RNA sequence: CUAGUCUGGCACGGUGAAGAGACAUGAGAGGUGUAGAAUAAGUGGGAGGCCCGGGCCGCCGGUGAAUACCACUACUCUGAUC
RNA sequence: AAAAAUGUGAUCUUGCUUGUAAAUACAAUUUUGAGAGGUUAAUAAAUUACAAGUAGUGCUAUUUUUGUAUUUAGGUUAGCUAUUUAGCUUUACGUUC
């Protein structure tokens, strides 16, 4: 874990697939393609406790030990890629979203190209769910 | 830890590249030691005895004092009984020469019970140290050291080396040692796992060049 | 007993004449090992790539794509 | 007990390319305890012998086993193999 | 001090590996935060007469005077009170021994 680079003028990229749905907390470092992975850490390493392991709290003790492991092979700048539940279910992102890319701009990262690659449809499969409602 | 062969071992009627020197030369027998510890007593050491003159000649004295005196006027050496040990007790000191006036020795069996005092750091770390590894008797080895018998000794870094004839010498006293420096420097024998590699020629002078 | 991350050496990546910045990044595949060559696998990737890192400054929406 | 069926071995049954070894035969480097004018590997070495009337490395002072030419092992790196 | 020397073939005993046999905690710490399961699961260590083999050493001995030497004898941390006389901390100077 050495990479030859010029010491005073070049950070190494990278590009980090940020998936976010409501029950937990997922953070995946990879390389420029995407292939590969180097640093991968979820809200449920952290937290141990069923209901609150997609929380606030549990999805920044997850990007914490992200940067300590991603600042000993010694990457600085990433591409961003978030996420939100998606296909036939809910596309507004959860709440493993900002606590989770904020954190990384507090533990010693650089911040690149941000966007949404949600799945979406054209048009669907029938969702999970009657025709009458989920009742509560 | 087999050799046999015996099969031709005649063919040293090429050995003109034996000698090329003035004098004549000392042929010579040493194989290269494998299977061997430094400091031990692993007591690899008898004391092999030929038939027929490879001449190890060295000025001997005889301290002997009961068959030993008798039978070492064979040779025909002027002996001398109580004024050879007191010699070289202090004598010559401040006179330049040391006190000796020897080369070669006994190790005591007719004087076994005037033995065991001062003798040890003079001749030990010369190497010139008398045993009966080496035939160092001087009564009926009187006529063997001097002109037939040979040995291999034991020692720390691992070395060796006997004879067999010369190149005044002929023929006759090159091979039929030959034969008595194989069968007997053979079954000496820790069952060695082969140290039987390859026996190598030699004389007095030079650089590598192989025989078994 | 083991560490991953030494069994992993760091390439480049290039991009070609048509566009105006030639050097994209890296990335990394393990070695000559078992069955399995560092120039074989490393033959086909994807590289979503924007252009406006690929140019000096021009528009960002546009991306591409530059498999190996 | 057993004819059929499943499975291993051993024979008929051979050629090439490349990846990684074992293991050897034929070579080139390969040696600084104290000390000695001088990179202390081990023994029978040994005051002696080679050439081109003469030279030289030494005997010598010395350390706990000494420089020429006959013998290769302890020990460490080099790469081609019918 | 001086070690000469007749001195088991001129001096000297010292290297080393092993068997039995005999001696190693305040309060702890971990454990078991617990009267005990598991003060675990460590340790160290430690010495020698003999039996085969070494770095080193090759394994015996009279004397003379010793130091005229009494078979060579006593001591201290000496702390201070007031100007000397006079007195006397067993060594607390965390406090007491």
């Amino acid at each position: 874990s050495l990479g030859p680079q010029v010491a005073e003028g070049e950070n190494v990229f990278g590009v980090c697939h940020i998936f976010a749905s409501f029950n937990d907390t997922f953070v995946h470092v990879t390389d420029l393609s995407g292939k590969e992975t180097i640093c991968r850490v979820t809200g449920g390493m952290k937290v141990k406790a069923d209901r609150d392991e997609s929380s606030p709290y549990a999805a920044m003790l997850a990007a914490q030990d992200v940067a300590q492991r991603c600042k000993e092979l010694g990457i600085t700048a990433l591409h961003i890629k978030l996420r939100a539940t998606g296909g036939n279910r809910t596309k507004t992102p959860g709440p493993g979203a900002q606590s989770a890319l904020r954190a990384l701009a507090r533990s010693g990262m650089k911040i690149g190209r941000i966007e949404d690659v949600t799945p979406i449809p054209s048009d669907s499969t029938r969702r999970k769910g009657g025709r009458r409602g989920r009742r509560l | 830890s087999r050799d046999t062969l015996y099969e031709a071992v005649r063919e040293v009627l090429h050995g003109n590249q034996r000698k090329r020197r003035k004098f004549l030369e000392t042929v010579e027998l040493q194989i290269s030691l494998k299977n061997y510890d430094p400091q031990k007593d692993k007591r690899f050491s008898g004391t092999v005895r030929l038939k027929s003159t490879p001449r190890p000649k060295f000025s001997v004295c005889v301290l002997g004092d009961q068959q030993h005196c008798d039978e070492a006027k064979a040779v025909d050496i002027p002996h001398m009984d109580i004024e050879a040990l007191k010699k070289l007790n202090k004598n010559k000191k401040l006179v330049k020469k040391l006190a000796k006036k020897y080369d070669a020795f006994l190790a005591s069996e007719s004087l076994i019970k005037q033995i065991p005092r001062i003798l040890g750091p003079g001749l030990n770390k010369a190497g010139k140290f008398p045993s009966l590894l080496t035939h160092n008797e001087n009564m009926v080895a009187k006529v063997d050291e001097v002109k037939s018998t040979i040995k291999f000794q034991m020692k720390k870094v691992l070395c060796l080396a006997v004879a067999v004839g010369h190149v005044k010498m002929t023929d006759d006293e090159l091979v039929y040692n030959i034969h008595l420096a194989v069968n007997f420097l053979v079954s000496l024998l820790k069952k060695n796992w082969q140290n039987v590699r390859a026996l190598y020629i030699k004389s007095t002078m030079g650089k590598p060049q192989r025989l078994y | 007993v083991v560490d991953p991350f030494s069994k992993k050496d760091w390439y480049d990546v290039k991009a070609p004449a048509m566009f105006n910045i030639r050097n994209i990044g890296k990335t990394l595949v393990t070695r000559t090992q078992g069955t399995k060559i560092a120039s074989d696998g490393l033959k086909g990737r994807v590289f979503e790539v924007s252009l406006a890192d690929l140019q000096n400054d021009e528009v960002a929406f546009r991306k591409f794509k530059l498999i190996t």
